[PDB]
């Protein structure tokens, strides 16, 4: 998956 | 993606479908089809997906 402003 | 909003410097803010509210700098995922962007939370995700795995938001897994 796409993700963004993960920890 | 119709979900979004901009600045005054031109950059643009992303909505989520699921709460109707900004981006608010805590973690979101990307809909593989239509590109709307969400919070975790808002479709039941508190840890990262497997990061291969096809993510879509709930309209686009309709059938
Ligand atoms: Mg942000
Ligand atoms: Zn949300
Ligand atoms: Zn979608």
């Amino acid at each position: 998956a796409r993700t963004k402003q993960t920890a | 993606s119709m979900y979004v909003i901009r600045d005054e410097w031109g950059n643009q803010i992303w909505i989520c479908p699921g709460c109707n509210k900004p981006d608010d700098g805590s973690p979101m995922i990307g809909c593989d089809d239509c590109d709307d962007w969400y919070h975790w939370p808002c479709v039941g995700i508190m840890t990262a997906p497997p990061e291969e795995m096809q993510w879509f938001c709930p309209k686009c897994a309709n059938k």
